[PDB]
RNA sequence: UGCUGUUGCUGUUAAAGGGUUCGUAGUUGAACUGUGGGCUG
RNA sequence: UGCAUGCCGUCCGUGAUUUUUUACUGUGACUAAAGAAGCGUGACUAAAGCAGUCAUGACUUGAAUUAGAAAGCAUGGGAUAACAAAGGAGCUUUUUAAAGGUAUUGGAGAUUAUGGAGCUGUGCGACAAAUGCUUUCUAGGAAUGAAGGAGGGUAGUUCGGGGGAGAACGUACUGGGGCGUCAGAGGUGAAAUUCUUAGACCGCACCAAGACGAACUACAGCGAAGGCAUUCUUCAAGGAUACCUUCCUCAAUCAAGAACCAAAGUGUGGAGAUCGAAGAUGAUUAGAGACCAUUGUAGUCCACACUGCAAACGAUGACACCCAUGAAUUGGGGAUAUCUUGCACGUUUUCUGUUUUCACGCGAAAGCUUUGAGGUUACAGUCUCAGGGGGGAGUACG
RNA sequence: AAGUUCACCGAUAUUUCUUCAAUAGAGGAAGCAAAAGUCGUAACAAGGUAGCUGUAGGUGAACCUGCAGCUGGAUCAUUU
RNA sequence: GGAAGUCGGCAAAAUAGAUGCGUAAGUUCGCAAGAAGCAUUGGCUCUGAGGGCAACACAAAUUGCCAACUCAGAACUGCUUACGGCGGGGAAUCCAACUGUAUAAUUAAAACAUAGGUUUGU
RNA sequence: CGGGUAAACGGCGGGAGUAAUAUGACUCUCUUAAGGUAGCCAAAUGCCUCGUCUUCCAAUUAGAGACGCGCAUGAAUGGA
């Protein structure tokens, strides 16, 4: 984490360059859409799909295998979360803290990390209202 | 890292640099007027006046002398101020009430050598050139 | 975080040369790197070089021959009339028999001998000798 | 607009009885007329009528304690220990 | 007089990095759409 | 006064149909002299001037040419860039048959059918389609990529004197009684103020209260800095590592503006063991208001509210790239000998952190050196703060 | 033509407010330049109580004392 | 003429309503403040603004009837400045913080009280 | 007889003499329970006294600002 702290940490992951099924994967693209859809209708996150298809279900890459991005096909379907996914996380985060400091009006450590978190919250919704993703009129509490 | 160098900024060179004129010395003294209010001088390079006394500096340590001066009230704003005389003797061609003709002592407005706190000198009286009388190229008038 | 390609690259090369290496490997790269690097190749003050794809920003190796004493970036990069060709030759180069300044114009990238043949102006990318 | 800097409430009293003892008693007098959290229906309903005495606006609650504000802190501390140490006994 | 420094200055100890962070105007900002070819000397 | 008239590419005006600038660069146009540059010229030379030269006059005499900021005008060139838009599910053509609903008739003014053309709903012929209808279970497959840039996710329910809350431990300093004893104890270079047969000091087991958390403890760990060390329970966080998860430029650094910040100090309530500014009393000393001894008020500790200063130091601003060798060490991960009965350890790689042995090189030197104070007169990666001989002075005024 | 009355432009005077620049003053402070009387020795050596920074109190005078910090220290180093 | 009177501006004079503009030092930030100061005001004849209830389609965004008073603007015309009622203002020193109480019948104050501070017994 | 206590009643001199024209930073002595500290002043508190300097007036035993040898100022008998 760099934009706030000390972090200078490189852990990620690689992507490989050959970019065709390992043709062992007998599932069709079509099928993979619809078990993309399913996943949804359970209540699960864009994010969280990749790892439960990657995990127990022999799809690496689903934009190899079909087309399309998981994000994109659930846009095409009616399925997208009303505010994106990364902002929902980070709203989540300053309600739980602030909770907590009603009680605990000392913990001036806690203070220092919600200003860093509400600072991130208002440079992330600036890019989202300006690509149209946000209504212009957002404004987080 | 020292400088900014974006080609589109020009706007913060131009204002660094005003700024930074200011601690120039030389440059804020020929850019303000607390120094011209101050020179008794208006700003000329002459200036006449009336003698008021003789008087006598002791030179600075380590020179052992008595400096002969004068104090000098100038025409044009009254002020006064004290004026050294140059050359062997030359002290007898001042008397009081006289007028004379003052000018700088080469450093403008520094004091110059052990004289302390004197930075003009005499260079005419009665209209007659001071120099002029101690190689006796002239007579003292009236 | 990294602002110019170009002046992370030649930066990178005037190092190995200083140091007397005979490969160094350049990242990123860029279609302006490629150009640059194939004007030096023409005056013969480096050898081969190989582009490798990675479906990113690729990789160079070059090969060094020993020629190279210096190279580097101009930022910004000013503009040049044809008339101040004499002036940037004065300044930035050991002598008027040798060394090159390279610019990028409307007929494309080239050294300072070339553009005033050809009676052209453009902006200052860099230099070699 | 704002109607004054930094008097408040105690702008009734002119320019008597001297800035500190004025202040002193602001952040009581504040606090006193001030509505506060009724747990049992969930909203901003206690008022103080008497000293000590706090009455709910929409249920028909009133209950004792504090005399410029609903619960003093010692109060909390007391509950706190009573409740742990019964969490003992049982 | 490269002692006002765009070309072209200094900032550990000589004068000079703000106690540490957040942040708006401002300045700066990664790669990619792109070897024309065939016949004579 | 017909005196007259005949023997395919373009030009020009007007309507219909839809879109690329700016910037840089090359030419060109338009731009008072005097002044500057300079072509010619033996005013006797020169500073000058524009004149003059040669055989009823000629030289069809000469007085050339250039540069002058920026902005404005026309045009051609597309590499580096700028502006604006978008944020990717607000996304077929052609040929015939039919039904329905102005201009030419001599010119001028009225009434009238027939047709053109568009508006549509029926059949027919021919050809495409960047995503298979002889298809899948009836608009839903055609989208640059995923930065050894940023954000988010999942896991070891990982790591640590990081932060907040609550209970409980540990000796020690001080005090108090309970049991004993009896002549001094304390303190110093030496003493004296001070305590003591009304029992001090010393000894044993306790009780009260307030601080603190020894040894383990280090060129170790955590934190933005200031800072952080007993155990158990509890609350919200933070970093690194692993990943064929998600997203797609969301970034770096800063006037204004904001939050935190050792000690001392200030206000209001608590607390008051220890130590101890002010003060008191002994000693040293020529003097001693000090250093030393015995004391002692504010303070030192807690809650809430202020203050915003430190040799707040690595006296070294933030982000990014390259860089010689061998150690050591903290956390995570990958591969393959010892010991206890899953843990620790051994060897070798790897990412992050944190250090030590004059690397090249640099520097006035001291010194710095993958961790720069290196890669700079062979001077240009990005942003930002400060300095310009010594004082007066961080003072005066606002 | 002189002259009457009204509106408009408006010099000039006085009064009131605002801004700029200069100016006297019993008494109280600061700095510098001297000369060199008076009293001590804070700093430089472990400078004879290591020094210095911030803050608070005291004091004929340099200064002394308490609290926290630094080495620019008089130690780069001892349950491996 | 304008405090020369007198221990002393005692007494008297003086200011004056309403509306617009304008307003210093100091300060516990509330004030000081009606600070100070400048201007207007009659009568008559007009003009404008401020209302009520009755008659999926968007200028009933209009027709009629009616009350009660205030404010603003204009033309013309006049003064002998003309009922009552109604602050004089400024610069400073001493004392007491302030509102209050208090010698009925010579003392209203700087005296007493007060909020605030501290100590004692239990 | 021994301790304690001044936001208890109260007290805060007897004084002297030395020093750089002045003067006293400087020294010596006498002496107490302790020897007036921060402040303030010819004050509603100063005898001498209509004190001395500046300002206010033509002229001020009055007013204000300064000074301090204070008959006899001074800290909850509260000081500013
Ligand atoms: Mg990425
Ligand atoms: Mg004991
Ligand atoms: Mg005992
Ligand atoms: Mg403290
Ligand atoms: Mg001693
Ligand atoms: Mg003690
Ligand atoms: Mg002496
Ligand atoms: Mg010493
Ligand atoms: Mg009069
Ligand atoms: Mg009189
Ligand atoms: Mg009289
Ligand atoms: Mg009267
Ligand atoms: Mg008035
Ligand atoms: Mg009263
Ligand atoms: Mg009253
Ligand atoms: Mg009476
Ligand atoms: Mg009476
Ligand atoms: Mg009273
Ligand atoms: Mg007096
Ligand atoms: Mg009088
Ligand atoms: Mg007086
Ligand atoms: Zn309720």
């Amino acid at each position: 984490v760099r934009m706030h702290g000390n972090g200078r940490g490189k852990a990620s992951s690689a992507l490989p360059y050959r970019r065709t099924p390992p043709a062992w994967l007998k599932i069709a693209s079509r099928n993979v859409v619809k078990m993309v859809c399913k996943s949804s209708r359970k209540g699960m996150m864009p994010s969280q799909i990749g790892m439960e298809l990657r995990d127990s279900m022999g799809i690496a890459q689903v934009k190899n295998v079909t087309g399309r991005k998981i994000l994109r096909i659930l846009k095409h379907n009616g399925l997208a979360p009303e505010i994106p996914e990364d902002l929902y996380f980070l709203v989540k985060r300053a309600t739980q803290m602030r909770k907590h400091l009603e009680r605990h009006t000392t913990d001036r450590d806690t203070k220092y990390r919600l200003i860093l978190v509400e600072s991130r919250i208002h440079r992330l919704a600036r890019y989202y209202k300006r690509v149209k993703q946000l209504p212009p009129t957002w404004k987080y509490e | 890292m020292t400088k900014t160098n974006g080609q589109n900024a020009a706007r913060k060179l131009v204002r660094l640099r005003c700024r930074n004129r200011w601690a120039d010395k030389g440059w804020k003294r020929a850019h303000t007027f607390s120094a011209r209010k101050a020179n008794p001088f208006g700003g000329s390079s002459h200036a006449k006046g009336i003698v008021l006394e003789k008087i006598g500096v002791g030179a600075k340590q380590p020179n052992s002398a008595i400096r002969k001066c004068v104090r000098v009230q100038l025409i044009k704003n009254d002020k006064k101020i004290i004026a050294f005389v140059p050359n062997d003797g030359c002290l007898h061609f001042i008397e009081e009430n006289d007028e004379v003709l003052v000018s700088g002592f080469g450093r403008s407005g520094h004091a110059v050598g052990d004289i302390p706190g004197v930075r003009f000198k005499i260079v005419k009286v009665s209209n007659v050139g001071l120099y002029a009388l101690y190689r006796q190229k002239k007579e003292k008038p009236r | 975080t990294m602002m110019s390609v170009l002046a992370n690259a030649l930066r990178t090369i005037a190092s190995a040369e200083r140091r007397g290496k005979r490969q160094v490997l350049i990242r990123p790269s860029s279609k302006v790197v490629v150009k640059f690097l194939q004007v030096m190749q023409k005056h013969g003050y480096i050898g081969e070089f190989e582009i490798i794809d990675d479906h990113r920003a690729g990789k160079i190796v070059v090969n060094l021959n020993g020629r190279l004493n210096k190279c580097g970036a101009i930022c910004p990069r000013f503009d040049c009339a044809t008339t101040d060709y004499e002036k940037w030759m004065k300044n930035i180069l050991p002598s008027r028999q040798f060394g090159f300044v390279v610019l990028t114009t409307s007929l494309g990238i080239m050294d300072h001998e070339e553009a005033r043949s050809r009676n052209t102006g453009g902006k200052v990318l860099g230099f070699f000798y | 607009a704002k109607r004054t800097v930094k008097m408040g409430v105690m702008g009734r009293y002119g320019t008597r009885y001297g800035a500190n003892p004025r202040k002193r008693a602001k952040k009581l007098e504040v606090s006193q007329h001030a509505k506060h959290f009724c747990s049992f229906c969930g909203k901003f309903a206690f008022r103080r009528k008497a000293v000590g005495i706090w009455r709910c606006d929409g249920c028909s609650k009133t209950v004792a304690g504090g005399a410029y504000t609903l619960s003093t802190p010692n109060n909390s501390t007391v509950r706190s220990t009573v409740r742990r140490l019964r969490e003992l006994a049982k």
